[PDB]
């Protein structure tokens, strides 16, 4: 099997140099270096992110798609950045514009047919494809526009292909953009109509959760993008293990998926624990359910509590009983029957895989389908309309080629995707 | 109130004379049918027989057509049933009868001509597929015309084409382009398979004029749904744009049938039927959704190979009947 | 003669392994010795490589190990229709291949999960498949139904539910096994919170191994696989008797090990003893095989079982007079070398239907309908050739199981 990471705008591709920081470790591969890997397994299944050619350069096979240069000539000219084969970067020299409508209508739409071009270069690489990794943030040009672009193209070329999608949405608390809400509003409506499992990542869910979880004092941005990519790794590649009951992308997306639209999950690490101190090893079982399903802890803003589950997967990687795994899930079922929903007999998915997260001994990453997400969306399309009342940034959107029905459309869409996750709820 | 079923099939098929099997569904009246083993009596609002025609359809199905029209309530006819049942030969007609498209059409034309004088409408045609859950205007190929909501609510299709009817026939012949406009490919199971559902709707503005300026107008669209036929993977038996095409088909249909279950209850506590699940049920959330009338003609036939296809369009009917909308006015000014 | 066996999903396989490996353990036959009898059937690629890469590698050959590198999925649909279509026919080939090598055989001993997508979906075909091209043999699936309240998928019923409507027309006995029923053993009479899935494996690949192994060997008794269906199944519906083992004691810490006959065999009906979360809440059973193997005077067992037969607080079915098939083996059990089995010099391997089952197809069938009620997880199998009519068509196919399994017991 197989997939093929995406990196859309900045954001989406810093995190890229953090995903494919970790990964490669979780794979012994270095800079342009082979597999060193300590082991013999962190072999048998890396297809799924890389390529032969050489027989030492198993080059990631992801996508770096960008209208600001100066990023990806950062990435690229840093640590692992020489490992990306120079055919990947599909910049624009444009101006990236922080305008949604700048990277999906005007500017992004030409840089479109030179990606999907290489998409299809990686996708025709040889086995069975499974689908893509899609990171970026909705709250810029290249990301939200060109990034929601990208996968519009992807799932009308590859139907079949499952698409996971990483959201940066837009944090509460500040905003580290103006006109957020729209650059925002206007993907999640690309979203919820194409990629088909969606992880939504949140800066300042991560600093509590980075600041609190970790006694880290100065949590660098290398830091929130590297603990973000240490789910995704949990997720994917993770499950590409073996395992007493092992998972992929599909059983993870056919069993959350309750309706459609798409739903959009919460991700949660297990081993959370601060360095030197806190390594605690209270990993026995107990403390990950203990860790995982807590409120903080959870990469999204919204907290659990706040609404009933519909699915969870409990993505475990590390030698554990599958009775103490199968069993904790029950009780964890039972103390809250009042949050977890009811008409699904057994919410959780719990999946198992064998080799732990290389150095620590027992992991396991958390994929919520929780409609406490509603209290998200509504929040993102709340700052709409207080705004789009009175037009705000918008002639920058609409001087782009861009239509007065065209935020209306995705408010209601997305205004809607919040009504429809409250009939579960209830 | 509840959408009228109405079940029609179809003379004797070659396959079915081969089979020598019990008519699936045998009416012991019109109304009144009993389906295959049990013990299987259905009461309908109407059903029609094997020896019932289409004729038959026409009458029935186009006087409810005629009292929404005269109350301007908005039309709505589902064509349902597999492939093979009898959808076309309803809707098109045979090749020699006239269909109920052509005699509703007819029947409109009469409505407005009958009254020109109060009633001055505006006709509008508007033919389109959902293909791929893609929507096309039929009558200007094209790529599929982006789909918006209106202002308020409502998702309407920008970029159909109009046409207002110079005649009846004229209709007729812009309508079987149209209906050659629509995706078809040969099956086994049928000489030519619908591979999209077709949408013919109009817009009529019916201005009734009092006084000396006007009165009130009177809004119809009406619209007649030729569903495509579900198939199945070991009906499909081949892959690929067939497996692809009759698996859009079937995420449809099932979308659809959500529709109507969460109609039935869920919707009577609130909106929670989903009009999204499908790009027809969100142009259908205005149209039927909007207003009242809606007809369907359960399409069955008695083969056994249809007794899947036949026993689920009567589970249809069930979910269809289950489905009481009110009657609601639509008037503009 | 001969039962081929078809370990068909992920865990059907690992069970697969397991029931394998005991076999050759009390066979004389190392890595590296015969050659096996069967297949392994997967959508999953790294899971048949499990059997390719670790132990009883090359015990196998690559032909009796089919793959498809695609994907499971775990729905039933997909893996039913859709994409375990396209493997059936690469599937079928091999149990035509190894069925025309072979001399007059028995049947095929069917391995599956029956909450999966390989497991549920494919072999729902696969046993469809044979039904038809050897109508004339025993088909004895061995399942592993949901856990009762621990199951995993989130759709497990969906799944569970199409898998028994389409199998049930075509086996001719099911044994079950329930994953969770055998962790209380693992708990109670064995004392581990530790058992890894390697270990349920090893306790089914025991019980499994009184069953074909040991049976189709020699005896005082012996009992084909016919027998079983034959004094097994009252009707048609292929009813599905549970699995159950005596001497379940734990090789450290007790030991009365010389445990007569006569307690092994009372060991068994105690609810609290057999690989199935269906305790004998009221479920008449109606026909018992009881296994035995090792060292066993018929007196002991046409005694054992006549104090048995007057208890009356075991009630069997009014219509049964006496359904008690004694089978007798000579070979005693054969434990792991170092696993956590005790080693007896004897065992019983009882099976047997029970209107019991009655409760668990009842809470295994109430749990489809509420997700159904909702159409949950629906869009899944729909998007992969199936429809309203297999759901639902299948859930008043197993209606009629459970009026079967009241209706055959209750009443007199
Ligand atoms: C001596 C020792 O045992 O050190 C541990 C350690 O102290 C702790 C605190 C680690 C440490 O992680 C962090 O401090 C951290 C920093 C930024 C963002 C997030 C986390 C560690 O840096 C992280 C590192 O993680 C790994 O090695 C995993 O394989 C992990 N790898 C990476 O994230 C990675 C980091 C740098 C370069 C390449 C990869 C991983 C996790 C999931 C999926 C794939 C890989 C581990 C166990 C440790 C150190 C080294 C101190 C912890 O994190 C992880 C992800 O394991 C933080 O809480 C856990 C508990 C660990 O015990
Ligand atoms: N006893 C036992 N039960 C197992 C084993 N592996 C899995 N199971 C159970 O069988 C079910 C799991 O089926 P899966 O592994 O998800 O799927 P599969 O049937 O292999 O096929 P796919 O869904 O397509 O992967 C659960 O109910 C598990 O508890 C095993 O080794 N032994
Ligand atoms: N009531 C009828 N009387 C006589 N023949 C009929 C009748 N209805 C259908 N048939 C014939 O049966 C065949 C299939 O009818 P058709 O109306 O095309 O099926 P459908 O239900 O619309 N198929 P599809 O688009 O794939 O759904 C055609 O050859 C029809 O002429
Ligand atoms: N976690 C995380 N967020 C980032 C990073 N870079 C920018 N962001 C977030 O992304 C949003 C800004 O969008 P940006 O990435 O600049 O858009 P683009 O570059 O024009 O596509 C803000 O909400 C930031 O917090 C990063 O490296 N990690
Ligand atoms: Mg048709
Ligand atoms: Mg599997
Ligand atoms: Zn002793």
């Amino acid at each position: 099997r197989e997939i093929v990471h995406i990196q859309a705008g900045q954001c989406g591709n810093q995190i890229g140099a953090k995903f494919w920081e970790v990964i490669s470790d979780e794979h012994g591969i270095d800079p342009t270096g082979s597999y060193h890997g300590d082991s013999d397994l962190q072999l048998e299944r890396i297809n799924v992110y890389y390529n032969e050619a050489a027989g030492n350069k198993y080059v990631p096979r992801a996508i770096l798609v960008d209208l600001e240069p100066g990023t990806m000539d950062s990435v690229r000219s840093g640590p692992f950045g020489q490992i990306f084969r120079p055919d990947n970067f599909v910049f624009g020299q444009s101006g990236a514009g922080n305008n949604w409508a700048k990277g999906h209508y005007t500017e992004g739409a030409e840089l479109v047919d030179s990606v999907l071009d290489v998409v299809r270069k990686e996708s025709e690489s040889c086995d069975c494809l499974q689908g893509f990794q899609l990171t970026h943030s909705l709250g810029g040009g290249t990301g939200s526009g060109m990034g929601t672009l990208l996968i519009s193209k992807i799932r009308e070329e590859y139907p079949d292909r499952i698409m996971n999608t990483f959201s940066v949405v837009p944090s509460p608390k500040v905003s580290d953009t103006v006109v957020e809400p729209y650059n925002a509003t206007l993907s999640v409506h690309q979203l919820v109509e194409n990629t088909d499992e969606t992880y939504c990542i949140d800066n300042e869910a991560l600093y509590d959760i980075c600041f609190r979880t970790l006694k880290l004092t100065t949590p660098t941005y290398g830091d929130l993008n590297h603990l973000v990519s240490a789910t995704m790794s949990g997720v994917t590649t993770c499950l590409r293990f073996p395992g007493q009951l092992n998972a992929d992308l599909r059983k993870l997306a056919v069993n959350m998926v309750p309706f459609p639209r798409l739903h959009f999950f919460m991700p949660g690490f297990a081993p959370l624990t601060s360095r030197g101190s806190q390594q605690y090893r209270a990993l026995t079982v107990p403390e990950l359910t203990q860790q995982m399903f807590d409120a903080k802890n959870m990469m999204a803003a919204c907290d659990p509590r706040h609404g009933r589950y519909l699915t969870v997967a409990a993505v475990f990687r590390g030698r554990m009983s599958m009775k103490e795994v199968d069993e904790q899930m029950l009780n964890v079922q039972n103390k809250n029957s009042s949050y977890f929903v009811e008409w699904i007999p057994n919410n959780v998915k719990t999946a198992v895989c064998d080799i732990p997260p290389r150095g620590l001994k027992m992991s396991a990453t958390f994929i919520g389908n929780s409609t406490a997400i509603q209290e998200l969306f509504k929040r993102i399309s709340e700052q709409f309309t207080a705004m789009f009342r009175r037009k705000a940034f918008l002639h920058w959107y609409t001087g782009e080629g861009m239509d007065e029905m065209e935020f209306t459309e995705a408010e209601s869409n997305m205004n809607d995707l919040v009504s429809e996750y409250q009939q579960y709820q209830d | 109130h509840h959408m009228k079923v109405v079940v029609r099939v179809r003379p004797e098929n070659t396959k079915e004379k081969a089979a020598g099997f019990h008519k699936v569904v045998h009416v012991v009246d019109k109304h009144i049918l009993v389906f295959d083993p049990k013990d299987l009596k259905f009461v309908f609002d109407a059903v029609f027989d094997e020896t019932s025609t289409q004729s038959e359809v026409f009458e029935h199905t186009t006087k409810p057509i005629l009292r929404s029209f005269l109350n301007g309530y908005n039309c709505t006819v589902l064509a349902y049933g597999a492939t093979g049942a009898g959808k076309t030969h309803t809707m098109l007609g045979s090749a020699d009868e006239p269909g109920v498209m052509y005699l509703t059409m007819l029947h409109l034309y009469k409505c407005m001509d009958e009254i020109k004088e109060e009633k001055i409408c505006s006709t509008a045609v508007s033919y389109l597929e959902v293909y791929n859950e893609q929507i096309r205007d039929l009558l200007v190929n094209s790529g599929p015309l982006a789909v918006r909501e209106d202002t308020q609510k409502g998702v309407v299709v920008h970029g159909l084409t109009l046409h207002q009817p110079k005649s009846s026939e004229e209709i007729l012949h812009l309508l079987d382009n149209g209906n050659k406009n629509r995706t078809q490919h040969p099956t086994d199971m049928n000489a030519t398979s619908s591979r999209s559902h077709a949408v013919f709707q109009i817009y009529l503005r019916q201005q009734d004029k009092t006084a000396s300026i006007n009165q009130n107008v009177r809004i119809a669209k009406m619209s007649l749904i030729d569903l495509a036929g579900s198939e199945r993977a070991s009906t499909s038996g081949a892959k690929g744009t067939r497996f692809v095409e009759g698996t859009n088909i079937n995420r449809s249909l099932l979308a659809l049938g959500n529709v109507i279950n969460a109609l039935a209850d869920s919707k009577r506590k609130n909106q929670h039927i989903p009009y999204r699940n499908s790009k027809l049920t969100r142009l259908l959330k205005d149209s039927l959704g909007g207003n009242c009338q809606t007809i369907m003609i359960a399409a069955v036939s008695p083969s056994s190979v249809f007794y899947d296809d036949t026993y689920n369009t009567l589970k249809y009917a069930n979910r269809a009947k289950d489905i009481k909308s009110s009657l609601k006015s639509n008037v503009l000014n | 003669r001969e039962c081929i066996s078809i370990h068909v999903g992920q865990a059907g396989v690992q069970i697969g392994n397991a029931c394998w490996e005991l076999y050759c353990l009390e066979h004389g036959i190392q890595p590296d010795g015969h050659v096996p009898r069967a297949v392994f059937v997967d959508l999953e690629p790294t899971v048949i490589d499990e059997v390719r890469t670790g132990t009883y590698r090359q015990l196998f050959h690559p032909e009796q190990l089919i793959t498809g590198k695609e994907d499971a999925a775990n729905n039933y649909a997909r893996g039913h229709y859709t994409i375990g279509k396209e493997i059936i026919d690469l599937v079928l080939d091999r149990i035509r291949k190894l069925a025309d090598q072979c001399t007059g055989l028995q049947g095929f001993s069917v391995f599956h999960s029956f909450g999966g997508g390989t497991g549920s979906g494919f072999t729902s075909l696969l046993m469809e498949r044979l039904s038809v091209d050897y109508g004339k043999k025993s088909k004895l699936e061995f399942s592993i139904y949901p856990a009762p309240q621990v199951s995993t998928a989130v759709v497990e019923p969906y799944n569970s539910i199409l898998t028994t409507h389409t199998t049930l027309e075509h086996s001719d006995c099911a044994f079950m096994v329930d994953n969770e029923a055998i962790y209380d053993i693992c708990r109670r009479n064995l004392d581990i919170e530790r058992p890894t899935y390697t270990n349920l494996n090893r306790l089914i690949g025991q019980i499994v191994s009184s069953i074909t192994a040991s049976l189709r060997f020699d005896g005082a008794l012996n009992v084909d696989l016919t027998e079983f269906q034959t004094n097994l199944v009252p009707y048609p519906r292929g009813h599905f008797p549970l699995a159950t083992y005596a001497p379940v004691i734990s090789a450290e810490k007790a030991y009365h090990e010389q445990l007569s006959v006569a307690e092994i065999t009372n060991a068994c009906f105690e609810p609290a003893n057999q690989m199935v979360k269906c305790d004998p809440r009221h479920g008449k059973y109606m026909a018992c095989c009881l296994l035995y193997r090792g060292d066993v005077v018929p007196k002991d067992v046409n005694a054992a079982i006549a104090t048995i037969k007057t208890k009356r607080t075991i009630q069997f079915v009014d219509w049964c007079p006496t359904g008690f098939k004694v089978g007798i083996n000579y070979e005693p059990p054969t434990v792991v070398p170092g696993g956590d089995l005790a080693k007896v010099q004897r065992a019983v391997c009882m099976l047997s239907n029970t209107t019991a089952i009655a409760e668990a197809w009842a809470r295994l069938d109430h749990k489809f309908d509420l997700m159904y009620a909702k159409r949950a997880f629906v869009h899944w199998y729909v998007g992969e050739g199936m429809e309203e009519g297999e759901f639902s068509e299948a859930r008043e196919d197993m209606a009629a199981l459970e009026k079967d399994y009241e209706e055959v017991g209750v009443d007199s």
